[PDB]
């Protein structure tokens, strides 16, 4: 036992990208132009962090995450646009998911969110222990796999623009404080679908 | 008091059995009366293994206590494991049966011992919980080693399940 | 002037975040049984070795265990594992393996637990040597005896525990030492009509000085590009 | 002796250029648009801090990489293109080479890495000691020259533009708290190859 | 430390078998090389016999330690007594074998105990003396009684020889 980089902080607080966001600005053209995406915050996107929480059956930490935009000209000689300003808002567990790009979800009434201008550092927020029971449960034999963790919406503020744009938002989350209990044995098998079935 | 379950019977082609609780005692006497009763509760469990084995048999049996054992409700009886209805080598979750030693556990080897003892504390993510939807324990035995005999006598060994609640609490009276 | 590690996201990174819901009633913790620290604790824990690997005995039960008792036996190793936790595939889809193929580095001694499961009737003994590192396993019973080993009897006794000591010229090396190999004394003896098919179990566990540094990715389960 | 000036921190840490890493964006249209390239941590690419280096045979200090990096427009009348993300990973010894653009190793899982900012001051990352032995060494009579340092990548990671744009990376290398045993002589013949041999 | 010969099996004809000191431990590793490399030597021995033989097993073995076991140099595996090659009764010197117990020695009765002991001290007409060319100690097991066995299973019973060199004094280094 003891010594340093095996502790149980070490194994799991590690930066990862979870999520990949793609909006839009305007000027549809032939696409959908998807102004959001939103995405539910899970651990089962990646195999390395699932994994990783699989070793155990009730866990506790907070989560941070950490926002970075690239945006693109999808036609080279469109002209020089001014300087994207992005919305990150954080939806709390129980809380209605934005359907439209101009709904009442996003006056951030409730809602955290964050403002992310182009050029700027990139954005970061802590999310601290949002869960309902005393600790998170990544098995639950009976009638708790979706623990909460809210969810995650970024879209563009700007005006009109005639010009088109599209942007990518890296996702990276870094639990915080973890602590585990009832240890369990590593996974064997390829994962298939977000349950324990194997095939 | 002890509650002891319906005796199974050890095979030279068993591929192991497998309990839940407090399922296994929902219909157990008082103890599942008051499980029944009540909306929420909370006990512990003690766990004894007895294997009615003579001094000519041979085999090992192995009995892992599982917190929240998912499988990929049959009530006293419990299951059995699949060769190839949960598979023995994947402990029902596609786990090697190797690793199945993280879990608390126990070593029934017939040239040692016949009987094995387990000591379950509560263990959920709430302090107190329904006794009737949600599994807090599983008990799982497995054959870690073939079943065989000298060609005399008798073809199945039967196994004792006998399990004790204890620190119960009830609240919520329905 | 802009350099790097300025205004830019680092992956081993440790400042202070804003908060997103400040003064949120955050849930007390109850005392859960079974915290852990470290992960160490894992790899102490006996976890049974896969042992014989056969293209019968593969991803099943039979392969955990090597049946101990033939017709007329042979003078060669029944059985013989490899000091290399993350790379002898007998050891590395043990707990210990899993643990270390994490780690890049690995460091400390290692315990190897043996126990065989048969009659209390039975008796006979066997040879357990340690073949130190960089020698070759010994392929008879004269050999194993040139060298460390230690007489494994059949009878009240059932387990056997032996410890590979901590034995490379750096601190620690990579995860990508020895020979551990059991062969036949005089023979095994049974009585009348007693089964002569008895089986044996092997486990394998770290110890209290294991440690391992420069944490890296996991092999098992990969798909994302 | 005393005075400083001449001690063996005044002696070596000193920064210097040691890598140039060649990245593209998008738009090959003629070249192979390499988008990363991957250098091999090694003190062999300068003449320099080899012969300061080969003055003694073990040796122990941190490594400090400052990275700038410069980006130009292959043609003058593509377009404004918009504000370039480079990623500067850092590969541990024993750890994957990337060999894709878009593989599992830029994932970050355990491998350090740093988002750069296009017009941010350059990034500036401290790599500790990281070998296997107590001592780097420089020489090895017998069955060491390759003392791990790991390796660096760089790569874009903004979406599909059609502007073709080019960017250089230059590597300086400062070694801190440094320390050597065993003094050797100084070389006398230029070197031919990375090893010993003279000719 | 302990140097184990090679295992010999007990039939139901065995005549019994027959080592020398140290002849047997010439090649035994670090002691044989100690002894082949110096002129004069001297060391005890303690002789351990253990019989792999379970409860339904019949027969006594009678172990004799015979200081200069003339006989009327194999090594390790020694050799066997002959019915009618030493003669069993006539102990390889025109002796009863009734009279053999005169020598140290213990009986391994199979009803009452498996396994024997025995020390044997540095006996010669010199204080030092060589190691290779002259035998100073020999070890005799005799079936004392007939080996028998239930119908059931088996019939070779394995018989382990330990023997441990003690007070180990060597001079004249060649």
């Amino acid at each position: 036992r003891t010594r340093s980089e095996s502790t149980v902080e070490s194994f799991f607080a590690r930066g990862a990208c979870v999520a990949i966001i793609e909006v839009d600005n305007d000027a549809p053209t032939k696409r959908a132009s998807k102004l959001f995406s939103v995405w539910k915050i899970t651990y089962k996107d990646t195999v390395q962090l699932r994994r990783k929480l699989e070793f155990f059956t009730y866990s506790r930490f907070d989560m941070e995450f950490t926002f970075v935009v690239t945006s693109n000209y999808t036609d080279a000689n469109n002209g020089h646009a001014l300087n994207q300003v992005y919305q990150i808002m954080y939806i709390p567990p129980g809380a209605p998911i934005p359907g439209k790009w101009n709904d009442y979800t996003w006056q951030t009434s409730s809602n955290p969110s964050v403002f992310y201008t182009y050029g700027a550092p990139p954005a970061r927020i802590s999310v601290p222990y949002v869960g309902i029971a005393n600790a998170y449960s990544h098995f639950y034999d009976g009638f708790a796999s979706l623990n909460d963790f809210g969810s995650l919406a970024v879209r563009v503020v700007n005006d009109h623009n005639p010009t088109k744009l599209t942007s990518k938002i890296r996702v990276y989350m870094k639990p915080k404080h973890v602590r585990v209990w009832c240890p369990r044995p590593p996974r064997a098998v390829p994962y298939y679908g977000p349950g324990v079935d194997y095939k | 008091r002890f509650y002891t379950l319906d005796t199974v019977t050890w095979r030279k082609e068993s591929r192991g059995w497998w309990w839940k609780l407090p399922d296994a005692l929902k219909d157990m006497g008082l103890f599942g009366q008051n499980m029944f009763y009540h909306y929420l509760g909370r006990a512990g469990y003690t766990v004894h293994v007895q294997c009615n084995a003579s001094k000519f048999h041979q085999g090992a049996l192995g009995v892992f206590a599982v917190p929240e054992m998912c499988l990929a409700n049959p009530g006293e009886k419990g299951g059995e494991f699949k060769g190839s209805c949960p598979v023995d080598y994947l402990f029902g979750s596609g786990v090697l049966a190797g690793n199945a030693f993280v879990y608390p556990h126990q070593i029934i080897n017939l040239r040692t011992n016949n009987c094995a003892t387990l000591v379950l504390p509560y263990v959920n993510s709430l302090s107190i919980d329904s006794m009737t939807k949600h599994n807090n324990w599983g008990i799982a035995i497995l054959p870690l080693a073939p079943l065989d005999f000298a060609t005399e006598s008798s073809t199945e060994i039967p196994i004792t399940l006998t399990i004790a609640p204890m620190c119960c609490e009830f609240n919520g009276l329905r | 002037l802009n350099t790097p590690g300025s205004n830019q996201y680092l992956t081993a990174d440790n400042y202070q975040s804003p908060c997103a819901i400040p003064e949120f009633d955050v849930t007390p913790p109850i005392d859960i049984p079974g915290e852990v620290r470290n992960m160490m604790e894992l790899a102490e824990i006996d976890t049974m070795i896969p042992l014989n690997l056969t293209n019968q005995r593969k991803n099943t039960m039979d392969m955990y265990r090597v049946e101990l008792n033939d017709a007329a036996h042979s003078d060669t190793p029944i059985l013989c594992l490899s000091l290399s936790p993350a790379s002898d595939p007998r050891l590395a889809h043990t707990m210990l393996g899993e643990i270390l193929n994490y780690y890049t580095h690995w460091a400390g001694s290692l315990k190897f637990t043996f126990l065989f499961c048969g009659s209390m009737m039975a008796t006979g003994k066997l040879l357990v040597s340690y073949a130190p590192p960089g020698a070759e396993a010994p392929k008879s019973r004269k050999e194993a005896m040139l060298g460390t080993h230690v007489i494994w009897d059949i009878g009240l006794q059932s387990s056997c525990t032996m410890v590979v000591p901590w034995i490379s010229n750096t601190t620690y090396r990579q995860t990508i030492g020895g020979y551990i190999s059991m062969f036949y004394q005089t023979r095994v003896v049974v009585p009348l009509s007693t089964p002569r098919k008895m089986d044996i179990l092997g486990f394998v566990s770290a110890c209290n000085d294991f440690s391992v540094r420069l944490l890296r990715d996991t092999t098992h389960i990969s798909q994302e590009a």
